[PDB]
RNA sequence: GAAUACUGCCAGCUGGGACUGAGGACUGCGACGUAAGUCAAGGAUGCUGGCAUAAUGGUUAUAUGCCGCCCGUCUUGAAACACGGACCAAGGAGUCUAACGUCUAUGCGAGUGUUUGGGUGUAAAACCCAUACGCGUAAUGAAAGUGAACGUAGGUUGGGGC
RNA sequence: AAAUAUGUAAGAAGUCCUUGUUACUUAAUUGAACGUGGACAUUUGAAUGAAGAGCUUUUAGUGGGCCAUUUUUGGUAAGCA
């Protein structure tokens, strides 16, 4: 008739033994959720540096 | 039934301090907020809008954005057995800037100043933190410290 | 002209110079310790002289033995055992006394029986249990040229210099003692000299800090 | 093949440490002490037998 | 932990700046080894100041002998034990020859008497008796008349075998 | 007893041998097995394990990756290898004389590397040759073009493609996919 | 002015007992030596005796000491006063197929698949083959439709190998 | 207003100097973000450990639980829930 409604125990253990793992941050995260006339913005300045470094390299 | 409402189990946490209700002084909207900014988050009950949940009272993250009258911080959080990233779009009346990361940037000033003042002289300045040693040898004198004698005391009721 | 008594008449040489430099070593560090040992026991002669009382510099140096089984644990004190690299009973390490590791100490207290060690410890427990890691394999010591190749590189060119890092705590105690395998000690050949282990040795048990008795516990365990 | 015990096996106990030899030569286990004539201080004394 | 010795402890808090050279407070404890004496230290330092180990160093330890260990004495012993149902104030008498016997015998004579183990008593003082009708218990007084003597009546003895062959005799 | 910190008795987890029974690869493999023993060079060490490697861990190289790989400044004369299979390329008209050392050439990649006057080896040319390998270029083809790997991590918002037989309308392209129909993914 | 106890140290000496002898040319580190050499120094040798067979040993029966509840199953929990099983022999239960996913081996490779069919044959085999067709080489949209190089097929961070 | 428990940081994806890009921002050659060049081993910025680290695909069984210390609810209580 009636079984058990709940219970945390174990879990912690199984959430322990393939360990508790860290999201993996990167350099250059992505621009989700940015200021859209910030990173609009922020592509022509990465344009721009480009182009001046092509022609400073020739 | 049972309840689970965003604000829910929020009656003390979301309390303002005893005698500091009211309006919000303006050093906190005269703070400057940049991305990788390290800031906590404590609500504010005053400010209804903008508002973090209560899993991020307490939580200290990282600004990602920049907007008119918010910033973005991202939280980690444990779900499962693994961690997940959460975008957080807070008013800065819930948030204030991380005194541990401050002090940290002066400490990497005193590092670099350190390091220059032993590339003149004093080389190997020891730039790295230790803990606390065991202390050294000392002489205690009895000069005007005569020692006291104490013993353990009677029993005595009180009453 | 074959290039064999050629070659072993250099290798022999080399060696030669390289057990002089040891002899030197080990001299000058027995005149350090006995040294050490009359300046101090002088210092609280002087002490006394003057109507002070001399109060010894506190120990840097502390020897751990897990005397508990691995079951039925506490996942905090099963991890900091762990990272003192006690991982079954009886097995035995050096810890350099700081507050950080006093901590960890306090934290696995009902666990372990760890004191202050004296030279003579840790000489024999060095010479009869001393085993290298080297490439992640246990390695009986039981040369000078194993240190060298392991270690050298932080000055230590001897069982000696391994002994005299670890009992004054130099520069270099981490890389030595890590190099150092876990001591693998048995169980004390008298006995525990109390009926009951699992009590504070200040309670008539074993476990905690029994300062300078720990020499006789682990000569005994040795 | 073998570990060999020094504290026993003398040839093992010198291959290592060539001081050994200096050391059982000398009686370095043995050093006779200096003497000194050093008094406890009166205070110290008083202190020590109080009670 | 009854092989007793007896302990001088001298300790302090630890020198600051705004307070160099404390009070250096000493007691006498009565401990099986230095680590249980400097332990007891610092167990009754807490209970009378705001001293915890923590905030303070031991200066000194130091074991003191008994000054004449080998003549007889009365000793009178005040301790404070816990009880099952209260904390109570006692007076005993021992006599033996030295204070760390005097408080062995204690220590035995609580457990027997009164199942008071070693955490439950603090002793509060062991001091000489310096002359008789100062004296006030009577089984240590009775043992302190003029020309004492007694027989030990109904001696029993020893056998190193398990058959004896002669039907012993206890006079002695 | 000892408190494990770690799972006992665990493979390494990466292939020591190659799976197949090719003899000549097991030659291949007896070769740079004896080249990365007794040299220091890391080249042959990389050979090595990509000699074991599985049919999908290594993709085809086109001669126009080749090519691409050659245009690099200094590469003009570099020996290209590839221990896997050099296809042909129909999109690029115009090849450099060159060397490629491959375990498998396409009949057209062979015979468009030969007509542009360069060589087509095998590894144990390319070992006599430069046995430490002296000069040369490792070029691995693109192993997430496979069509299984659009597949992998299928999930809500995930973007990835569905397990699907049949293609077109009608055919999960309804609620789940568009907020008409429900919601979207 | 000394002794002694207690505690601690010796790379102090030495007697008795037990278990073990793994390896199999040499190579090493050392020690003693003025050297030649020797050694307790990268794992036992030397000397001697009896027997040479049921003596040792194996197997088996029994006795003795101590231990040992009946398997299978469902179950949190079975020796269970839970169920099936008196015994034995023989039979007795994840197969084949259509269409598929991942992985792996093989052939060929921008292609690939001969076997519907035709040719052939030593005849259900083997061998040979045209035109198609399937999948792939293009996507996207409900559809009408439209349809993939600014550039060294881009910039930045890392990246084995060279 | 504890104890225990709990978030973050303790650096090279860093710090500093100079000056480049922008359609954002500024009264402004002000900033913001991203950069070109240049200067930074005894310790590259606390301890201890690290058993190799990181990553992927695919699939089994399971989805009746129960017991002990401590915290704790209902109940007089329960080998109760």
């Amino acid at each position: 008739a009636k079984s058990k409604n709940h219970t945390a125990h174990n879990q912690t253990r199984k959430a322990h033994r393939n360990g508790i793992k860290k999201p993996k941050t990167y350099k250059y995260p992505s621009l989700k959720g940015v200021d859209p006339k910030f990173r609009r913005n922020h592509k022509h300045a990465l344009h721009g540096t480009a182009k001046a470094l092509a022609a400073a390299k020739k | 039934g049972k309840s689970h409402g965003y604000r829910s189990r929020t009656r003390y946490m979301f309390q303002r301090d005893f005698r500091k209700h009211g309006a919000v002084h303006l050093s906190t909207y005269l703070k400057v907020y940049k991305v990788g900014d390290i800031v906590d988050i404590k609500a504010n009950g005053s400010i209804q809008k903008g508002m973090p949940h209560k899993f991020y009272q307490g939580k200290t993250g990282v600004v990602y954005n920049v907007t008119k009258s918010s910033v973005g911080v991202i939280i980690n959080k444990m779900v499962g057995n693994r961690y997940l990233e959460k975008r957080l779009n807070l008013r800065v009346e819930h948030i204030k800037h991380s005194k541990c990361r401050q002090e940290f940037l002066e400490r990497v000033k005193a590092n670099a100043a350190k390091r220059a003042e032993a590339k003149a002289q004093g080389v190997a300045v020891q730039l790295k933190r230790q803990p606390a040693q065991p202390r050294e040898s000392r002489i205690v004198s009895t000069e005007g410290n005569v020692p006291q004698t104490l013993a353990p005391v009677p029993y005595e009721t009180f009453i | 002209a074959e290039q064999v008594a050629a070659e072993r008449a250099a290798r022999k040489a080399a060696n030669k110079e390289k057990r002089a430099i040891i002899l030197e070593r080990n001299a000058a560090y027995q005149k350090e310790y006995e040294t050490a040992e009359r300046n101090i026991i002088q210092a609280k002669r002087d002490a006394k002289a003057a109507g002070s009382y001399y109060v010894e510099a506190q120990h840097k140096l502390v020897f751990v033995v897990r005397i508990k089984g691995i079951n039925k644990i506490p996942p905090k004190p099963r991890k900091v055992l762990q990272l003192l690299r006690l991982t079954r009973i009886n097995s035995g390490t050096f810890v350099k006394v700081t507050k950080a590791t006093l901590e960890l100490l306090k934290l696995i207290e009902p666990y372990v029986a760890y004191g202050y060690p004296s030279y003579s410890t840790i000489r024999q427990l060095v010479y009869k249990r001393g085993f290298g890691k080297i490439n992640k394999q246990r390695v009986p010591l039981s040369d000078n040229a194993i240190i060298e190749a392991n270690l050298g590189k932080y000055g230590i060119l001897s069982i000696d210099d391994l002994i005299h890092e670890i009992i004054t705590v130099g520069p270099h105690f981490k890389q030595a003692n890590n190099f150092l395998w876990p001591f693998k000690l048995s169980n004390p050949s008298g006995g525990w000299g109390v009926p009951r282990k699992f009590k504070h040795f200040i309670q008539g048990g074993s476990f905690g800090n029994r300062e300078e008795f720990i020499n006789k516990l682990v000569k005994s365990m040795n | 093949v073998l570990k060999k015990n020094p504290l026993k096996n003398k040839q093992v106990l010198l291959r290592l440490n060539p001081y050994a030899k200096v050391f059982a030569a000398e009686k370095l286990g043995s050093k006779k002490a200096e003497k000194t004539g050093t008094k406890p201080a009166a205070v110290f004394t008083e202190t020590l037998k109080h009670d | 932990m009854a092989h007793f010795k007896e302990y001088q402890v001298i300790g302090r808090r630890l020198p600051t700046e705004s307070v160099p050279e404390p009070k250096l407070f000493r007691m006498r404890i009565f401990a099986s080894n230095e680590v249980i004496a400097k332990s007891r230290y610092w167990y009754f330092l807490q209970k009378l100041h705001k001293v915890k180990k923590a905030s303070g160093e031991i200066v000194s330890i130091n074991q003191i002998n008994e000054a004449h260990p080998t003549k007889v004495k009365n000793f009178g012993v005040w301790v404070r034990y816990d009880s099952r149902s209260g904390t109570h104030n006692m007076y005993k008498e021992i006599r033996d020859v030295s204070r760390v016997a005097a408080v062995e015998t204690l220590y035995q004579d609580m457990a027997a008497r009164h199942r008071a183990r070693f955490r439950s008593i603090h002793i509060l003082k062991v001091a000489e008796i310096e002359k008789t009708a100062d004296v006030k218990r009577q089984y240590v007084k009775q043992f302190l008349t003029k020309d004492l003597k007694f027989p030990l009546p109904h001696r029993v003895q020893k056998s190193t075998k398990t058959f004896s062959y002669k039907r012993p005799s206890t006079f002695y | 007893g000892i408190d494990h910190t770690s799972k006992q008795h665990k493979r390494s987890g990466h292939r020591t041998a190659p799976k197949s029974d090719n003899v000549y690869l097991k030659l291949l493999v007896k070769l740079y097995t004896f080249l990365a023993r007794r040299t220091d060079a890391p080249f042959n060490k990389v050979v090595l394990k990509a000699l074991f490697l599985s049919k999908i861990n290594r993709p085809p190289v086109s001669v126009s990756r080749i090519a691409r790989a050659l245009k690099q400044e200094g590469a003009a004369n570099k020996t290209v290898v590839v221990v896997g299979t050099v296809t042909d390329d129909a999109r690029i008209f115009e090849f450099p004389k060159t060397t490629v050392a491959a375990l498998r050439f396409t009949a057209g990649a062979r015979a468009k590397i030969v007509k542009a006057g360069g060589e087509c080896i095998t590894l144990d040319q390319l070992a006599v040759r430069a046995p430490k390998g002296q000069n040369t270029l490792i070029l691995r083809g693109p192993r997430n073009s496979r069509e299984a790997v659009r597949h992998f991590g299928m999930g809500p918002h995930k973007g990835k493609a569905p397990r699907i037989l049949s293609t077109g309308r009608k055919f999960e392209r309804a609620r789940g996919r568009r907020r008409s129909k429900g919601f979207k993914v």
